[PDB]
This record gives C-alpha cells, structure tokens and sequence, in this order.
C-alpha cells in the first residue's frame, strides 16, 4: 500500500484473519497442487 | 381585555387556524384574549426587532410567537430585558433563559433512549442548520460515551436550483459506504423532501432503517414509504385515541377550509397543536392572576423598547411566574413547566411504521426512559 | 442593537466592532437593512451576508489541508460550542467525503491525535 | 401503475420495464429515472421536427 494510506492497516489485518482461518492455505492448495498437470 | 401581541412566519398558516380556534374554544365570560398579529419572515432579526418593538409600544403584556435559529437570540435579549413573557412552540434555547415559555418538550432523550433500543452501532446522522444544532452536538457527545460511529452531514446548505442533485450525490456516497441506517433531524418539508429522493433512489427497500425524529411523525406523508419495508420509527406529541384529541379532531375536521388555512384536515400538525395549547396555557394564566387578585393593570405606556437605561416594566415579572406555574391539561398531553420555561412531566409516543399504518410501539417520559408496551406458516 | 442604533442616531458612515455567536446575527441583518458597513476581527459569517467586511480570513481549507498533510485516519476533536460550529461541520462534512473517523466533543456543555478548536484560554486548561 | 413500481421498490437495477404506448415522454420519466432499472419505449411524436 502507498505510505501513509487509509487500506493498509485494515487489508493488513484482512490477511491475518486469512492466514488464521485456512484461506490463504487453501487458495494455496487449489492453485498450485491441485490445479497441478502432474501427479502428486 | 387582555393586550397580547403575536408574531407568525409568513410561510406557516395551519398555526394561525389553530390560534383562531384557541380563541374561541377559550374564550370566557369575564374577559378575552385581545391579538394583535404580525406577520412577518421569521428569520430576519430586523423584522424581529421591529415587530417586538411595535408589540411593546401597544404595551401588550405577553407575545405568542415563533422564531428562527437565526432569529432567537434577539427575542430572549429582549424579553429577558424588558421582562416581557415569550411564548412559543420553536426549538427550546439550551440555557438559562428568561421570560420564555417554550411550549415544546426536549425530544433528544427520547432519540438517544431509541438509538439505543434499536442497539445501533454505526448510524448517520442528517442535521438541518436552521431548526438548531444542539441534538448534532447530542448525539456526538452521547457516540463519545457509546462507542457508536456516526457519520454526521449537513444537509441545510442546499439551493432552490439544485435540490435532487444534492440529495443523490449524499445518498450516492451513503450507498457506496453501504449505510443502512439513518436518523434525520430536520423539519418536516424538507424530511418529505428527502424521503421523495430516497424513494427515487429506491433506498427504502428491505434492509434499511429510518428514524424520523422530530413531533410531526403523522404531519409528514408516511403513506409513499409504507409499502416500501424498510421500517421507519418517529415520535408522535399527539396520541389520537384521547378524548380531548379526538373532540379537537372533530372540531378540526369540521371547519370550512377557505376561512381557516388548513383546518379541514384529519390530522393536525404539531406546531399548530401546540399554539392552539398555548392560547389555552395564556388564558389559564391571566385566569390564575385572576384568582390571586393580583392587579394585571399597566398604570401606564411601556413606552419605547430601545430606550436607555432600559426600562424593565414590574408586573411582567408576576406574568412570567403566572405562566410558568400553569399546569394543563392539551393536545401535546400533561403540559407543566420548570423555571427555564422548558416542558417537564411530558410523554411521547414512540411510534413504528408498519404495513397497516402508523403503529404506538411504546412511549418516554424523562423519568421512565424507554418504556415498550406489549402488541401465519404451518410447520412440519 | 442598542449600541448600534445609538451609532446610528450619530450619522456614523461605517462601523468597526465585534460580535459573538449570539450577536452576529443582529448585526448582519442591520447592517443588511440600513446599509451601513461593519468591519471585524470577529470570525467570518457562515454565508454571504452583505455590509459585512470581515478582516480575519476563514480558516477551513487551510486545517483540511493539515489534516490531509499528517495523513490522519482516526482523530479527536474538541470545538468550543460558544465560538461556533462552522468548522466542526466542516470536518465532518469532510471526514465523511475522505473516511475520517472523528470523535467530536462538546466541551462548552480516544486516539492520540487531538484537534483542537478553541479560543486560546481553553486550551491552557 | 409505475407509481406503484416505485412505491415497491422494483425500480432497482436488475429490473427491466418496457412501457408500449405511443407516448413515453408523455408519462413521467423522471421519478424513475435515478430508479437504476432501465426503462424503454417508443414516441410517435418528435420534438426535433
Ligand atoms: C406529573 O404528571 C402527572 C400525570 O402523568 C400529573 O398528575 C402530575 O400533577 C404532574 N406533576 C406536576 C405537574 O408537578
């Protein structure tokens, strides 16, 4: 975010609540692994 | 026989009717209230000054009127001064102020008390510059305690030219905030006003919330929001299923419209209810300076307003204190005053917008608060 | 009005005083009607009030820019209720256009960042 | 019967309303118009002639 702006805390807290609840993990295993083209 | 002078908007003439009616309805044998009207723009404080001063050549011994936010403090300068009893049905100055009986209660603790039934958190607030700021400087000061956060805009500052552009732009901003409730604090033209654009918009849809705070609930047109859902609350000064209400509402509804403004109504706007309950509060007055013998007589001419050193004349004093000790019953309910001039011991009822009509869900008194009074799918 | 008036009386061509929150309103609409001009340190009228020559300028936009300057976000705010409420509807108005969370106090009867709007012997106390 | 539209609160976007009849700027199209639905129908007569 720009220096000094309104969004950062909040978006700041908004990815600690993801990375609490599991979305951010999953979204990880969706991307990644699951969308993979080969095997495991 | 009794001199009283009297000062009237030139815009608002259902509180004149109601005025005429008090004249006649408390009219008595033994004397009879003698008017002498202005008519004049109410916010203009030359107009004020003047129309004062003409009242107290004549020597009149009480002045019903109105006033403006732009206008008020002329008026308790000048009545405090020269001990002259103010009546009125306007906002009631915060303060200390004299020789003002004003006849409308302080709807704040009743819109604080709601704020808090309802439990909101976040609110916006919609306040008109003219009709006074002390219930802004309210409800700011009560969300400093409360936690609430308010969204506070003024919405006064509007021009005739452009009226649904202001209104769509603030609506604009409110529904990119995606605020669902919102309480105005404004008079009652300019609520039905706001509410034509908010039912443009189409903002009142399921969802949101609207609490119209001011006396007027059933003066303003609720009938085009009704069917909209959104749930609107108000305050009602004037119950209808009272018998002293109903017999005003026949007698009311009964006068030709051509010679009294208005009259033909089912429904009578507040301010008017309360002039008509001033007429009555006068005359109830002069009676009770009756009963105590006391001599109402000027032994002669006030004479002229801004002489210097000021001039207070003696027997006022003993007419405020007349005023202020009347206890009537009205339109407006249980009508008593404190020293200030302010309404106390007085009720409203806090009304819901619902399908079938305008509904009394509970009422408020300043020493009871918030008080609720207690009012299909099969399943498997 | 008194005192005005008793100017009046005296032929005066114009006129320099001051004026409180109470009083202003007197003048403006005097010195409206008689056309006779009023000159002021006092604090700028909300509107545009003519035979009225305010000698301080109005000081809105220059604190908007400050607050804009510091980047605040979250803010208290004291105003005097006896000076007056213009600019406390300002930022208000302001704060609802640029998404300021503002605490407003009356003080005439929680952030670490306070504004404050008063006369300067409150601020002592 | 657009009245009532408005009054109901179907002028919203996602909503559609085609009025037929030879007037259109004959009725009202601006109470409903800053509704966010849009509305089409046809004039016979041109004010630009
Ligand atoms: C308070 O109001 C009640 C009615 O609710 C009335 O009986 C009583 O006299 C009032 N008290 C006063 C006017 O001091």
């Amino acid at each position: 975010t720009p220096k000094g702006s309104s969004l950062g805390t909040p978006v700041n807290l908004a990815v600690l609540k993801l990375s609490e609840q599991g979305v951010l993990d999953k979204l990880k295993n969706k991307w990644w692994y699951d969308k993979g083209e080969c095997g495991a | 026989s009794i001199q009283i002078g009297g000062l009237f908007p030139r815009g608002a003439d259902q509180e004149y009717s109601a005025f005429r009616v008090g004249m006649v309805q408390f009219s008595t044998s033994e004397f009879r209230l003698t008017p002498h009207i202005d008519n004049l723009e109410v916010a203009n404080s030359f107009a004020v000054t003047n129309a004062f001063c003409s009242q107290f050549s004549r020597g009149v011994y009480a002045i019903f009127g109105f006033y403006d936010k732009k206008s008020v403090n002329t008026i308790t300068s000048f009545c405090g001064t020269l001990h002259v009893s103010f009546i009125t049905p306007s906002f009631p100055t915060d303060g200390t102020h004299p020789f003002v009986i004003q006849m409308r209660p302080d709807l704040k603790g009743a819109l604080l008390s709601l704020i808090e039934y309802y439990q909101w958190d976040k609110f916006a607030y919609l306040y008109d510059s003219d009709r006074g700021l002390s219930t802004l400087q309210a409800v700011l000061d009560s969300a400093a305690e409360k936690k609430w956060q308010v969204t506070a805009i003024n919405v006064g500052n509007i021009n005739n030219d452009k009226k649904d552009e202001t209104y769509r732009s603030l609506f604009q901003d409110l529904e990119l905030k995606k605020e669902r409730r919102v309480i105005l604090d404004c008079e009652r033209d300019k609520v039905n006003d706001i509410v034509d654009q908010v039912i443009t918009i189409g903002k009142h849809v399921k969802g949101y919330h609207y609490i119209i705070a001011n006396l007027g609930f059933t003066d303003g047109d609720l009938l085009k929001i009704q069917f909209g859902g959104a749930e609107v609350s108000g305050f009602q000064i004037v119950d209808y299923d009272d018998s002293l209400v109903s017999k005003f509402i026949e007698r009311w509804s009964t006068l030709e419209e051509k010679e009294y403004p208005g009259a033909h109504t089912a429904t009578i706007k507040y301010t008017s209810a309360l002039t008509y309950d001033a007429v009555q509060v006068m005359t109830e007055a002069f009676r009770n300076l009756r009963k105590q013998r006391i001599e109402i007589s000027r032994r002669g001419n006030a004479g002229d307003c801004l002489a210097n050193p000021a001039v207070p004349w003696g027997q006022g004093v003993e007419i405020e204190r007349a005023l202020k000790q009347v206890q009537v019953e009205g339109l407006s309910g249980n009508i008593k005053f404190d020293q200030n001039g302010k309404r106390i011991n007085y009720t409203i009822n806090i009304m819901e917008l619902k399908t079938n009509g305008p509904r009394k869900i509970g009422y408020w008194s300043e020493v009871d608060k918030m008080v609720v009074t207690l009012t299909e799918q099969k399943t498997v």
